[PDB]
């Protein structure tokens, strides 16, 4: 059982600005760390997959990085389209574990 | 397979 | 395009069971695992359990196991989560979700949300 844990808990961020949000694991995941975003009455849409690679079609803004147990995800020039729950997913390990969400307000 | 699961049966 | 369609669900009193149903369109359902996870009302995630290509392989969350059973009718595209001897603790939104890879149960495509709520 791999714990995730999420910081910022929230953040508000001025249009055109950075938001850094960072989640650590209790151990090692190979670097199979996952990012979702989601909005209200939808379900999390993917971002980010394993290797710290942007899915196809989402806006080369968002970024994430890290290794070992140490995780970032980054928007660059943030817009206010972007605001939402941002949430890491570790996927080395069953049972699959979640952050519980850093809220973004713009 | 990988980790501690296999998803792809065969 | 590819689609993940929930149904079932609603509101049950404890001890009750519930089966869920996602129906699937868009890609070969056989060559993709799949899980259930729910979100809770303090917007956390949590993963529920998870089934292999051909349904051989499943795995499940220990707040489950004993209770709750998911399997899959491949010829029917069709995934499902038996849940029984429910409590309060299992209320959610549980979400139906495809592992984007063949070695991965990281979700891509995730089905719209069943609510059960257990009172």
């Amino acid at each position: 059982d791999i714990e995730l844990t999420q910081s910022p808990a929230s953040l508000s961020v001025a249009t055109g600005e950075k938001v850094t949000i960072r989640c650590m694991t209790s151990t090692d995941i190979d670097d199979d760390m996952n990012w979702y975003q989601q909005k209200p009455g939808e379900p999390p849409k993917f971002l980010i997959s394993e290797g710290n690679t942007l899915r196809p079609g989402v806006p080369s803004r968002f970024s994430s990085s890290g290794t070992g147990t140490d995780f970032v995800f980054t928007i660059e020039n943030t817009l206010s389209e972007d605001v939402g729950d941002y949430y890491c997913l570790q996927s080395f390990n069953v049972p699959l574990t979640f952050g519980c969400g850093t809220k973004l307000e713009i | 397979k990988k980790g501690n699961y296999v998803v792809t049966d065969h | 395009q590819v689609k993940l369609q929930q149904s079932g669900g609603g509101l049950v009193k404890p001890g009750a069971s519930l089966k869920l149903s996602c129906v699937t369109s868009g890609f070969t359902f056989r060559k993709f695992g799949m899980s259930w996870v729910r979100q809770t009302s303090d917007k956390c995630l949590e993963w529920v359990a998870s089934i292999s290509t051909g349904g051989y392989n499943t795995y499940y969350s220990d707040n489950v196991k004993g209770r709750f059973t998911i399997s899959r009718e491949n010829a029917k595209n069709t995934l499902y989560l038996q849940m029984s001897s429910l409590k309060s603790e299992d209320t959610a939104l549980y979400y139906c979700t495809r592992g984007y890879s063949s070695t991965s149960y990281a979700m891509d495509y995730w089905g719209q949300g069943t609510t059960v709520t257990v009172s």
